[PDB]
């Protein structure tokens, strides 16, 4: 069934954000990515058998993260990507207020 | 050479652990994963020194599972090699292709054209040799090592040397 | 959620920023070559050549072979590739800021046309707006179209300032769909603003110049808005459908791939060897089309370019616009799991938080109580019905995470449960739910009930809940979501509760009310002629809930 | 402040900017025949000093965005004679209060 | 779009009602401060009556024999007469309810008392005389000095942005402008002893119920208030079925889209 | 993962890390900027073999008090009583750190926190790096021809009558092994 | 004067099928086209095109529009806003998500 | 960075919000064999575990109280009032 458009509108009023998340993701979509520091793209060739977690081009091993997106969101970014334009994913913000 | 760099660990212990003498056991987790590891960056992590003072947190709990997040600031034992600095250090395997040093928890290695002409090899003996004028360096011989070279192998830096520039070599 | 556990840390998405692909990282970003539209087989022997797919990308038919990185399909993230352009191409949108940065900079040094001898340009230069300060600059450059080789100070006008060089005219930029046209006076030369001419200018264009303008040095050049470097998006994103076995199933983006890898080789054909010139600029033009073409079809460009089908090919704009084009009916709105959809009857015995639920959509919708001493023993006896008997479990997980489906299960009458265990019970009596009737534009409109496992395949539901629903008994459709966290069955039973909303904040009133047969009934009874004898009236006591039993 | 007739000259309000920091405000007859202040719908707009200003921001943690903004143009804020910056303290009236305190940002 | 634009917007904990960046929009939320639903419509008896209705059922003037509470109302009565103190306290008393009065009909010049209001007094009032079985046979026990002050203490109580400084503080008084000219209504000491003749007890009973009462009206810190306030619009408007203006539905797509080019234009002048 | 106490914003500019040399040119958390957590502007801290050895015997010594705590309710001789502490309050698969404190306690040229002491007085106070005190403090040199060719970081750092000076003090005051 | 002359030409809209939504509601989305200095229209040239990050206006009416222009002009989502953690699958600052749950090993170790 | 225990402008009083949370992430704590703080009275449900212990007021959860401004005020279970 859909836990669409405005679905989420009312839930949004409620309070229930943590059921927006378990929707959204657990019930729907949900993935383990592997995103670089640098360069936040799914650029990460992670070689989880053997933890080789190497980034091509950033020359990354290093810091990498991984971070949990509903795979309709890495879709949706590799969709834009393909049209020269990067929605660099950073764990960690610089912005403050 | 061994410093000492105040250090973080991301610690996220499960629910079932959130009790009483929960610090013991955040602190034992952190000498498991800190604790006797090597990174590329800081160099070998040998000991988390004091280990009563340490940063304990009020760590966030998820939307997902009941688990929350530490970070443990500590203040801990490093040693990471350098391009360039001599070190003592007791060697350990020989052969033809040369001899390895022993400097810390970390493998130097002097090739045999690191080592002067004169300073030859000698399989016919038993350990293994290095022949020269008094110069015969065996087994647990004492060296010193010019590092000309670091390389990181993950879980394990370890390096090249060079006994042929003056004052250098046996002890 | 994603499967299997990685050693990476895992954390939140903190910032997003946007940025454009450097022509130069496009390449190194690349694990692929991407050269031939040969796609899949070596000459239909069913494998994959250094093409349009697994060149070094991902494979298909459940299959590793994705360069290192393997894991399977499912964990194996799409891997992005590249290709080189026979010659500059206008991307599609950024051609916007293409013909206004061009009225702009001088084409011929890399230099605004006006500065800060300007007042106003001075006044715009100031502006703290990324694309409001572009908003002036452009208003304002776009007029003297001649660069100053010389121009006055700021005080006194005998006395002049050599700047920047150059004090050559700029041209009147109008489109032409894949190509600028300029203009310069005696007698109107107009010039082929040709991508290659362009691109150049753009590299020149001073760092506080395209700084004073909305661009940066770090994530978005306006050097990389002509595209060399076209990334090919893995298979993930252009799937391989195949029909049984040995039959393609390529989706129309694949197609305008490989419609560009045949225009990127025509166009190196005429220019590796005998040059036609003004027919190069042919292969340029559809190289430069197909390139426009693969993301936005859909454009003020007459040809929406049909595949041959009359399809206008899946634009990676159509992809993302406007409901269930991903960000509005794929992102903001989704299709989910544990949910149900079924027809709503009438009921004078629920209470106005209980629900209607027949026993086959009980046993089809799962809950998963995680094995604790507490529940563990009636949770073995739900182990032991699985789903036939009402209270029983589809699957019981593992403290490692492997589905033990007590359907087929071997040993699923056995089922030694440790703690920790996750154990699929059915949804049962007085569980919380998300109960919901169409459209959700009230926050009223999507309460939670608690389960009353009914027979008879219909939703019911108390007919005093029929008004801040929205309901009427003439077949109505509602869904129901469950909650899996017991801190999410905890956020419906905290906010979301019927008993919660009966004072409606929407307008300072009650939003639930008594209705039809209750309406008129309490009326007719509420009245001095009306009266009853001890016989029926005792029926009536008893029939109160909580009554004291007091006469 | 000069109040005119009709208009004045383009050639003329050039030297508006001319004498700094003096401040030359321009007013046609019209608008001022009736007192556009004194209006039901318009409440109280308050001239709030450097300190005043200041206070707003460091009690209510606001920011020099974050703030609802005011029109340099709106007819209080040149019958109050305001300029960039300055901050208009509001007491407008509640059907559910009686009285609530708004504050502008001039532009 | 209503709830496309009022997402983000929240009730925050600065008691402000901000959003995706922090920009304000009310530094109260709702001018006052209250969860919508607490609200029932209140009425004010302190604008309504001729200025001499008023006088009789609120001033006390216990220096007359003719204003005096006889000994009927108070166990005081007798003696609380001739006293300076006493009179000069209530003088404050009469005196805030001649200034709540004019306050009122400045805010509503269309006399309308019946407002939405929080903590429902008329209800705590209400199971006060049937929870203390009240006798209006024998005197209440208070003071003058009880009820006058009474109120002046509970006034302080009741508490919106918690704040310790000089606006949070000021437009925190702004904000329980209107619910204490109500308070000041009820409560006023003849309107307490000649009408209500409740006792001590019952007296900070109505004290007590009305404080707690109001802060649980305070609003909570994250309610979607934005969403909130478009779910309430936007809900509504879809049931308008629609000397000559714009009848409703089109009417309101000229506002929200804000028109200038008016399917209705019209000028009223008085 | 093991973060660090040195953190800025590389955004983008990937293109890091020059080339360690004993040139004084080290890792970004190996520099003389740095912090301790407590927000101070602490100079990194290097040790020479022993000043190192009789810290890692400090902080082993304090940790075996807390175990025992929440359990309520000679050189050659040295060698043992180093590898005692090892089997007790030191994981047991401390690889890493068992290798250190034997070799630790055979090159140490300073047995006790009395004589080690007087060494770093002298050496921290010279005007030299802590990297330099952490190499001339182990590495028993003699001339001074010797001393700034094995750390070149020196080479002008100091007066050639001066560094020996300075090394000569260390030889009486070096352990009596 | 204009949020008053905005709320009156509303509330007499409300009256237009004479129910009642308490001034609260009005008054807040009649202050949202008004906070901003003038009159903002409840379109993708009101709300859609200031200030909110990159995906809060793309959510709506034009998307790989307002994406494109997030893109060349680097621009960058603050993570603040409700459709910002929606895309994500995260749980935003909305109620039961705005304040973070820690746990006091002190008062943790108090309670045995 | 943060703000101190003394200084705050939020409601001395728990938020409905702040409830469902509380006693949802004892509800998965408890149902995740965590540690049981109150004294197991006949309770077998995890949620209903940590309903009695938001009674017995022996939670030991803190709520950090962010200003939107940046900064912000700490609040244990036993710190906030239910008046909810
Ligand atoms: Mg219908
Ligand atoms: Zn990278
Ligand atoms: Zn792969
Ligand atoms: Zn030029």
């Amino acid at each position: 069934l859909r836990f669409g458009e405005m679905e989420r509108d009312c839930m949004i009023a409620h309070g229930a954000a943590s059921f927006l998340k378990e929707r959204l993701m657990e019930a729907s979509d949900a993935f383990r990515v592997h995103i670089c520091g640098i360069c936040g793209l799914m650029t990460v060739i992670a070689k989880l058998n053997h933890n080789q977690f190497e980034c091509k081009g950033c020359d990354n091993k290093i810091d990498i993260y991984q971070i949990h997106i509903p795979y309709a969101a890495k879709l949706l970014f590799q969709e834009l990507m393909a049209m020269n334009i990067t929605p660099r994913l950073y764990t960690d913000r610089s912005r403050d207020f | 050479m061994f410093f000492i760099k105040d250090l973080s660990l991301n610690i996220t212990l499960h629910p079932s652990f959130f009790g009483p003498r929960m610090k013991q056991y955040l602190k034992t987790k952190l000498l498991e994963e800190v604790e006797g590891s090597c990174t590329g960056k800081f160099g070998y992590i040998l000991c988390v020194l004091d280990y009563d003072n340490i940063d304990i947190q009020r760590g966030r709990i998820l939307p997902t599972d009941g688990s929350a997040e530490f970070n443990v600031k500590y203040r801990a034992v490093v040693f990471k090699p350098f391009k360039g600095e001599v070190v003592d250090g007791t060697v350990v395997s020989c052969s033809q292709h040369g001899f390895e040093v022993q400097v810390g928890p970390m493998k130097v290695f002097v090739t045999k054209h690191l080592m002067p002409q004169d300073l030859t090899f000698n399989a016919g003996s038993n350990p293994p040799s290095y022949q020269s004028s008094e110069d015969v360096i065996t087994i647990k011989s004492r060296i010193r090592v010019k590092i000309e070279g670091c390389i990181s192998q993950v879980s394990s830096i370890h390096a090249i040397g060079s006994i042929k520039e003056d004052y250098l070599g046996a002890i | 959620v994603g499967q299997q556990y990685s050693s990476a840390p895992l954390r939140t998405v903190k910032e997003v920023q946007f940025g454009l692909f450097s022509p130069e990282e496009v390449r190194a970003i690349s694990v692929a070559k991407i050269r031939f539209p040969e796609t899949m087989d070596e000459t239909q022997t069913r494998a994959k050549i250094g093409g349009l797919n697994d060149p070094r990308l991902g494979s298909i038919d459940r299959n590793l072979k994705c360069q290192t990185c393997q894991e399977g399909m499912n964990e194996c993230p799409g891997h992005f590739g590249h290709i080189d352009l026979a010659k500059p191409v206008f991307h599609v949108g950024f051609i916007a800021k293409i013909k206004k940065v061009c009225e702009c900079v001088c084409m011929h040094c890399g230099k605004l046309l006006l500065d800060e001898h300007n007042e106003l340009m001075r006044q715009a230069l100031a502006i703290k707006d990324s694309k409001k300060r572009f908003a002036a600059i452009w208003t304002l450059c776009k007029t003297k179209m001649v660069c100053e080789t010389d121009v006055p100070s700021e005080d006194d006008p005998t006395q002049l300032v050599s700047r920047g060089g150059c004090g050559n005219t700029q041209p009147t930029i109008r489109k032409d769909g894949l190509k600028l046209v300029g203009s310069w006076k005696d007698e109107p030369e107009l010039r082929v603003l040709s991508t290659e001419e362009i691109l150049n200018i753009f590299k020149h264009i001073s760092v506080k110049d395209f700084t004073s303008l909305g661009f940066n040095e770090v994530f978005s050049r306006p050097e990389w808005m002509i595209l060399t470097c076209l990334p090919v998006p893995p298979p993930p994103v252009r799937p391989s459908i195949s029909f049984n076995e040995s039959q393609r199933g390529e989706d129309d983006l694949t197609f305008k791939l490989a419609d560009i890898l045949k225009a990127n080789i025509s166009l190196e054909t005429l220019e590796h060897n005998g040059a036609p010139h003004h027919a190069i600029e042919e292969a340029e033009s559809l190289l430069q089309f197909h390139v426009a073409t693969y993301m936005d079809n859909d454009i003020a460009g007459q040809p929406q370019a049909l595949q041959k089908s009359g399809r206008p090919v899946k634009s990676i704009r159509a992809r993302l616009k406007g409901k269930e084009g991903r960000i509005r009916g794929n992102l903001m709105g989704k299709r989910v799991d544990f949910s149900a959809r079924t027809v709503i009857s009438g009921d004078p015995n629920l209470e106005l938080d209980q629900v209607g639920v027949p026993k086959s959509i009980a046993k089809t919708l799962t809950y998963p109580e995680v094995v604790t001493p507490y529940n563990i023993d009636r949770l073995t006896q739900l182990v032991r019905n699985g789903p036939n008997e009402h209270p029983g479990a589809k699957y019981v997980i593992r403290d490692s995470g492997d589905r033990i489906d007590l359907r087929y299960s071997k040993r699923a009458g056995d089922i030694q449960l440790q703690y920790g265990w996750k154990v699929e019970r059915h949804i049962m009596d007085n569980d919380p739910v998300l109960f919901n009737r169409q459209p959700s534009l009230h926050k009223m409109s999507m309460m939670a009930h608690r389960v009353k496992v009914i027979p008879y395949s219909t939703f019911r539901l108390n007919l005093s809940v029929t008004s801040p629903y929205n309901a009427d008994f003439d077949g109505d459709e509602m869904n129901l979501h469950v909650p899996q966290s017991e801190e999410t069955r905890a956020e419906l039973s905290q906010l979301c509760a019927v008993p919660l909303q009966i004072v409606s904040p929407q307008s300072n009133k009650p939003c639930m009310g008594i209705v039809q047969d209750t309406l008129c009934g309490i009326r007719k009874l509420t009245l001095r002629d009306t009266f009853i004898e001890l016989d029926q009236v005792l029926n009536m006591l008893y029939w109160v809930p909580d009554w004291d039993g007091v006469i | 402040i000069f109040v005119y007739q009709n208009n004045i000259t383009p050639s003329a309000m050039k030297l508006v900017p001319s004498i700094p920091p003096a401040t030359i405000e321009t007013f046609n007859e019209a608008a001022l025949v009736v007192n556009i202040t004194h209006h039901e719908l318009v409440p109280k707009h308050i001239r709030l000093s450097s300190d005043e200003k200041r206070e707003l921001l460091k009690r209510y943690r606001l920011k020099e965005s974050q703030l609802p903004r005011i029109q340099r143009a709106d007819p209080v804020a040149l019958y109050l004679g305001l300029k960039r910056g300055e901050v208009v303290k509001i007491i407008r009236k509640s059907e559910t209060s009686g009285r609530y305190a708004s504050y502008r940002i001039c532009m | 779009r209503l709830v496309k634009a009022l997402e983000d917007i929240m009730v925050h904990y600065d008691n402000t009602t901000r959003n995706s960046l922090g920009n304000v929009i009310q530094f109260i939320y709702g001018e006052d401060g209250m969860d919508a639903a607490h609200i029932e419509k209140q009425s004010l008896d302190t604008i309504g009556g001729s200025d001499a209705a008023f006088e009789k059922r609120y001033r006390v003037d216990l220096l007359n024999t003719d204003h005096t509470l006889d000994p009927s109302l108070l166990e005081s009565g007798s003696e609380i007469l001739g006293d300076l103190k006493l009179q000069v306290l209530l003088d404050e008393e009469y005196k805030q309810l001649v200034k709540d009065r004019k306050f009122l009909r400045e805010v509503f010049v269309d006399g309308e008392a019946n407002w939405p209001l929080p903590v429902n007094i008329r209800r705590i009032i209400q199971n006060a005389q049937q929870t203390f079985h009240i006798d209006h046979t024998k005197p209440s026990d208070l003071t003058i000095k009880d009820i006058v002050l009474g109120v002046k203490d509970l006034q302080e109580n009741l508490l919106v942005l918690r704040g310790k400084n000089e606006i949070i503080q000021n437009a925190q008084r702004d904000a329980v402008t209107l619910f204490c000219c109500l308070l000041r209504s009820r409560l006023a000491t003849r309107r307490v002893l000649q009408e209500y003749r409740l006792t001590k007890q019952a007296f900070d009973w109505v004290l007590s119920n009305i404080e707690a009462q109001f802060l649980r009206s305070v609003v909570h810190p994250g309610e979607m208030v934005g969403v909130l306030a478009a779910q309430s619009i936007g809900e509504p408007a879809t049931q308008m079925t629609l000397k000559k203006v714009t009848s409703g539905v089109p009417r309101l797509k000229e506002i929200l889209n804000v028109a200038k080019n008016m399917k209705t234009p019209s000028l009223t002048v008085y | 993962s093991t973060s660090t106490f040195q953190t800025r914003r590389r955004r983008l500019k990937k293109v890091e890390e020059e080339e360690n040399a004993a040139t004084l040119q080290l890792g970004q958390e190996f520099q003389l900027k740095q912090i301790n957590h407590q927000g101070e502007e602490e100079e990194l801290i290097a040790l020479n073999l022993s000043e190192a050895r009789l810290v890692i015997k400090e902080a082993l010594v304090e940790r075996r008090r807390a175990f025992k705590r929440s359990q309520k309710k000679t050189r050659e001789k040295e060698l043992e009583s180093i590898d005692v502490l090892l089997e007790q309050t030191t994981g047991g698969n401390n690889k890493d750190l068992k290798n250190t404190m034997q070799y630790l306690t055979n090159f140490s040229r300073f047995r006790d926190q009395e004589t080690v002491g007087a060494v770093i007085q002298l050496l921290k106070s010279t005007g030299l790096h802590p990297f330099e005190v952490a190499q001339l403090g182990s590495l028993a040199c003699d001339t001074a021809d010797e001393a700034k060719t094995l750390i070149p970081s020196l080479n002008n750092k100091i007066s050639d009558d001066e560094l020996e000076r300075i090394l000569k003090e260390l030889s009486n005051l070096e352990t009596l092994y | 004067a204009g949020r008053a002359a905005l709320y009156k030409e509303v509330y007499n809209v409300i009256a237009s099928d004479g129910s009642y939504v308490n001034y609260r509601h009005m008054a807040l989305l009649v202050d949202v086209m008004t906070t901003q200095g003038g009159l903002t229209s409840v379109t993708r040239h009101g709300f859609n095109r200031s200030n909110t990050g990159a995906l809060m206006r793309c959510s709506f009416e034009e998307t790989v529009e307002i994406l494109f222009e997030a893109g060349a002009s680097a621009e960058l989502d603050d993570c603040r806003g409700v459709s910002e953690n929606v895309i994500l699958g995260q749980m935003a600052p909305i109620g039961t998500g705005a304040f973070d749950v820690m746990i006091d090993e002190e008062s943790l170790v108090k309670y045995m | 960075k943060a703000i101190p225990k003394d200084q705050r402008a939020t409601t001395p009083y728990m938020t409905k919000y702040e409830r469902a949370r509380i006693l949802g992430t004892r509800a998965l704590q408890i149902s995740m064999n965590a540690p049981v703080f109150v004294d197991l009275e006949g309770e077998t449900d995890p949620l209903r575990i940590a309903m009695k212990e938001l009674a017995e007021k022996k939670i030991p959860l803190v709520i950090r109280r962010y200003l939107p401004d940046g900064s912000f005020e700490d609040w244990s279970v036993e710190e906030l009032i239910v008046d909810l």
